[PDB]
C-alpha cells in the first residue's frame, strides 16, 4: 500500500469510424503544486497503440519501461516481429491488466489509471480502461479522473452508443476531443494548458501530435462580475 | 595414471581440462560461421545445411539478437547457443534496467565470458558446446567477439568458427590486409556472403541456405537487422559470381 506522489490528471478518448483518439494534458502535479510541465502521459507501442496514463508518475515511468521491454522480448527470435507476429493494441491491454490485478492483490497496486487505444490487425478499434484495482471495461468513449465527470458527458454527445461510431469523422471527434481538453482546463484545478494528443487510424496510422494549446477560451465576461451579491463597483 | 578427461573442472597434469577440449570437438563439428567488423557495424552470416527438402526455407533462423543492437551467431550444438543467448538476454536486461542505457558490447561480452567460464568450474556441469559470434554498435563504435567453450574471447577485425573455419578465416586474412582503411557494411554483407559460400566446400556434399544480418550505424541506425530481399539476393549473386 502506498499514497501517491507526483500525479497526472485526466486522459480522454473516444473512437470514431476509421480509429481511435486519446490525449492527456502536459503536467505532473506534486499536491497542489503545479510541479512539472513537460511531462508526457501518451506512451506509444508500436504504430498501432498509445497508452494514456493517468495517476501517480513513478509508476507511470515504471509502467513506460515494462511497455519499452515487451517490444524488445516480443521481438526475440520473431521474423515477425513486425508483421504477423507483431504487437497488438489487445496484447498490451491485456499485459497491463494483468499486472494492475496482480498488484492490487498484494496490495501493493500501479496507482495509475490508463487506458489503451489502437487498431487492430483487421482494422477493429480499440479502446479499453484498466485502473490501480485491475477494473476494466470499454465503452465508445473512455476517460479518467476528472475527465469522467465532465468529459464523457461531451464526447458522449457525439457518440452515444456504438451505432454512432461509423457516423463519426477523425475531425468531428478530434474538435470534441479538444473542446473537452478546453473545458477541464476551465474547471479542473490539477490541469495544463499544454496537452498531447495521438490519433490511430486505420489507413493514415498513427499520428502524435506534441505542444497542443488551449486556444479560444471565453474570460472577458469577468470583467462584468463584481462583487459576490450586493456589491455594485 | 588417467582419466582425468572424464570430468569437467579437472586439471590434467599438463594443466588442461579435456572437457573443455571435447567441447571444441563439437563445435569443430558444426555448420561455419562468421562476422566481420566494417567501418561503422558489424556483420554476421552462417551457413544452413538444407537435410532435405522438406525444411521450409527461411524458415529455420539462427542468428538471434540480444537486446535491440546485439547479433549473436553461433557453431556446434544448437541448443547450447539458445541457452547462452537467453542467459545473454537476461543480462541485457538487467544492465539496462539498472543503468537505464542499453548493455555495451565489451560489458556484453564479459557477461557471456563470466557465464561460458562458469562452465568449467565444477564437475556437475558440462562445458558449453559451442564457439559465439557476436557483437554490436554502441557509444563509442563497433564491436566484434568470439566466445571459446572455455569462456576465453577477444575482439576481432573478423572471425569464424565451424567446419569451413581455416577457408573463412584465410579470406578474412586477406580483407584485412587488403583493406586498412575499413570495409564498408554494404561490402562487408557481400564479402560475408562469398566468404560462406567458399567455406561451404568443406561441406560441399549436402545443399545449403545463407543467412546474414548486420548492426551499422548508418544502414541500420544501431539496430540489428536481418539481410531479407533484394540486398540479401544481391549478395548471393556476388557470391555464386565469385565462386567461379
Amino acid at each position: 500500500t502506498q499514497q501517491p506522489i507526483v500525479t497526472g490528471t485526466s486522459v480522454i478518448s473516444m473512437k470514431y469510424d476509421n480509429g481511435v483518439i486519446i490525449a492527456a494534458d502536459n503536467l505532473g502535479s506534486y499536491g497542489s503544486l503545479l510541479r512539472f510541465n513537460g511531462v508526457e502521459r501518451l506512451i506509444p507501442v508500436g504504430d498501432n497503440t498509445v497508452v494514456g496514463i493517468s495517476g501517480d508518475i513513478s509508476d507511470m515511468q515504471h509502467i513506460e519501461r515494462l511497455l519499452k521491454d515487451l517490444v524488445t522480448e516480443n521481438a526475440y527470435d520473431n521474423p515477425l516481429a513486425d508483421a504477423e507476429e507483431a504487437l497488438e493494441p489487445s496484447y498490451i491491454f491485456e499485459y497491463l491488466a494483468t499486472v494492475m490485478y496482480q498488484r492490487r492483490s498484494k496490495m501493493n497496486p500501479l496507482w495509475n489509471a490508463i487506458i489503451v487505444a489502437g487498431v487492430q490487425s483487421n482494422g477493429d478499434q480499440f479502446l479499453r480502461y484498466v485502473n490501480l484495482l485491475g477494473v476494466t471495461y470499454s465503452s465508445p468513449t473512455l476517460a479518467t479522473g476528472f475527465g469522467a465527470h465532465m468529459a464523457n458527458p461531451l464526447l458522449r454527445k457525439v457518440v452515444d452508443r456504438e451505432s454512432d461510431i461509423p457516423k463519426t469523422t477523425v475531425q468531428v471527434a478530434e474538435e470534441a476531443i479538444v473542446n473537452a481538453m478546453r473545458v477541464l482546463y476551465y474547471r479542473d484545478a490539477r490541469s495544463s494548458r499544454n496537452f498531447s494528443l495521438a490519433i490511430i487510424d486505420k489507413n493514415t496510422g498513427l499520428t502524435f501530435k506534441k505542444n497542443l494549446q488551449v486556444e479560444n477560451m471565453k474570460w472577458d465576461f469577468a470583467k462584468d462580475i463584481k462583487g459576490y451579491g450586493t456589491q455594485k463597483i | 595414471g588417467t582419466g582425468y578427461d572424464l570430468s569437467n573442472s579437472v586439471f590434467s597434469p599438463d594443466g588442461r581440462n579435456f572437457q573443455v577440449e571435447y567441447a571444441v570437438k563439437a563445435v569443430e563439428n558444426g555448420t561455419t560461421s562468421i562476422g566481420i567488423k566494417c567501418n561503422d557495424g558489424v556483420v554476421f552470416a552462417v551457413e544452413k545445411l538444407i537435410t532435405s527438402k522438406l525444411l521450409v526455407p527461411q524458415k529455420n533462423v539462427k542468428i538471434q539478437v540480444v537486446d535491440r543492437h546485439i547479433g549473436c551467431v553461433y557453431s556446434g550444438l544448437i541448443p547450447d547457443g539458445r541457452h547462452l543467448v537467453n542467459r545473454g538476454r537476461e543480462e541485457a536486461a538487467s544492465f539496462k534496467k539498472l543503468y537505464k542505457t542499453p548493455i555495451p558490447i565489451p560489458a556484453f561480452a564479459d557477461r557471456l565470458g563470466q557465464y561460458v567460464q562458469a562452465h568449467t568450474l565444477y564437475n556437475s556441469v558440462r562445458p558449453f558446446g559451442v564457439s559465439t559470434i557476436f557483437g554490436g554498435v554502441d557509444k563509442n563504435g563497433a564491436h566484434l567477439y568470439m566466445l571459446e567453450p572455455s569462456g576465453s574471447y577477444w575482439g576481432y577485425k573478423g572471425a569464424a568458427t565451424g567446419k569451413g573455419r581455416q577457408s573463412a578465416k584465410a579470406e578474412l586474412e586477406k580483407l584485412v590486409d587488403h583493406h586498412p582503411e575499413g570495409l564498408s557494411a554494404r561490402e562487408a554483407v557481400k564479402q560475408a556472403a562469398k566468404i560462406i559460400y567458399l567455406a561451404h566446400e568443406d561441406n560441399k556434399e549436402k545443399d545449403f541456405e545463407l543467412e546474414i544480418s548486420w548492426c551499422s550505424l548508418s544502414e541500420t541506425n544501431g539496430l540489428h537487422k536481418f539481410v531479407k530481399g533484394d540486398l540479401l539476393q544481391e549478395a548471393i549473386d556476388f557470391a555464386q559470381k565469385e565462386i567461379n
